[PDB]
């Protein structure tokens, strides 16, 4: 069993083209400020792939740091994302764009980030006592007033029924307090925490919000396939839903032609589980392998909206077509359903929050009820 | 993280989406999970 960072090292060094790209994607980052530092401004920018690999290996046993405790005013878009911080500027280069589209690179990143995820769900933090996972969160700043207030404020902004304290909003283990970071056993349990009963009541409407999320796009009359790479990123159902590689979904692509696509963004300080947007019977479910750190040319250096200091934020429409993601298609033309035909739910990874976790209640042939928790994002690949 | 919800053409004819979702530039906060996104008309 090989260190996945070491497998990645060998991929880079044993392929002449990837070896080239792994240098050029750093050479193409400008030397001048602000690019001498990563987007947080707190550390020097990494300039070679060996330092990158060293840091990736070190990160395999680290939880993300809440760096806003001691540095409240620096850019905060990459809170939660230590890998993203390292490669953010290289992602915006022509050679970096090519690198992070390579399927072998992305298999290696998948294995690295999945090894990370093993640590993030480890309540011992890899052999540091039964409370190691919890202690690592406290050490990383997450029990600070700044972090807890941020989490409470973000939950409160979407509702009129605002709560004073974290424990009134989210479920956490017994005897949890701010001082012991609510006794969360590990990052993964904190990350996928559930709302307390009655804090997110299920509305009477036929369609409810599937994620605690910030509206991004609403597109009507979408095409079967489209030039998703052109400016404005028109949605391309065929690519998004994975009909490229699974003929079984192609009939659903056809049935969504002329339909509407709604997209919304989940921040790092938001609830990360998925709830059933409608009641109905699951007719299709898939997971689709893809990219992690792929963003548009417009989001890169010299781009009309780049370089993105928190890529792939400004590329969210684009990555629905290529990022690690999942597909769920629900038939509402059933008893107790709203009779609004087929509804698609497509969770899409961003960077190292790309683990798409379908819960067992979404198996094809099962019926889900509007508001049921049906899965979650995790930090990982 | 991000996610899409996808609806069929004839279903959209029957649905009224909330403005914060249908006109996303007006949104200033998260929408609450489980809250109304669209209603039958
Ligand atoms: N959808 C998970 C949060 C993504 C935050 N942005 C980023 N890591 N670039």
């Amino acid at each position: 069993v090989e260190n996945p960072v070491e497998t990645f090292r060998k991929l880079i060094e044993n392929d002449s083209t990837l070896y080239m790209l792994a240098h050029s994607m750093f050479d193409e980052v400008p030397e001048k400020a602000p690019y001498d530092r990563d987007p947080t401004t707190l550390k020097k920018q990494v300039r070679n792939y060996k330092t990158m690999l060293y840091l990736f290996n070190t990160l395999l046993t680290e939880v993300p740091e809440y760096f806003l405790r001691d540095n409240p005013n620096v850019p905060s878009g990459l809170i939660g994302f230590p890998f993203n911080i390292i490669v953010d500027w290289p992602m915006g280069t022509p050679s970096g764009r090519q690198f992070f589209l390579d399927t072998r690179v992305n298999k290696c990143l998948k294995d690295i980030l999945n090894k990370w995820n093993e640590f993030l769900k480890d309540p011992t933090a890899q052999g540091n006592g039964n409370k190691g996972g919890n202690q690592a969160l406290i050490d990383a700043g997450w029990s600070s007033d700044a972090a807890v207030e941020q989490l409470v404020n973000k939950a409160n902004e979407s509702t009129t029924d605002k709560k004073k304290t974290f424990s009134e909003i989210f479920q956490h283990p017994a005897n949890g307090t701010q001082e012991n970071f609510f006794n969360y056993a590990c990052w993964d349990n904190f990350f996928t925490r559930r709302f307390k009963d009655g804090v997110r009541p299920v509305a009477d409407a036929a369609v409810v919000n599937a994620c605690e999320s910030f509206p991004l796009s609403f597109d009507t009359d979408v095409s079967r396939r489209n030039t998703f790479w052109l400016k404005g990123t028109p949605y391309s159902l065929h690519d998004m839903l994975g009909a490229t590689q699974d003929e079984r979904v192609a009939s659903y692509v056809d049935g969504f032609v002329g339909g509407s696509v709604y997209q919304a963004f989940l921040s790092a300080d938001s609830y990360h589980c998925w709830n059933a947007p409608v009641t109905g019977k699951v007719v299709y479910r898939s997971l689709i392998d893809g990219t992690y750190f792929a963003e548009t040319a417009a989001a890169g250096f010299g781009g009309s909206n780049g370089p993105d200091p928190a890529g792939p934020d400004v590329s969210q429409r684009y990555i629905t077509h290529i990022a690690a993601r999942g597909v769920l298609i629900v038939d509402t033309n059933v008893t107790g359903g709203a009779k609004i035909g087929l509804v698609g739910f497509v969770p899409v990874g961003m960077s190292e929050v790309s683990t798409c976790d379908w819960f067992d209640n979404t198996e094809e042939g099962k019926t889900i009820s509007k508001g049921d928790v049906i899965g979650a994002f995790h930090s990982g690949g | 993280x991000t996610h899409c919800l996808i609806f069929q053409r004839d279903a959209v004819k029957k649905l009224q989406f909330i403005p914060k979702a249908q006109y996303p530039e007006i949104a200033t906060t998260n929408l609450a999970v489980n809250s109304e996104l669209a209603k039958l008309t």
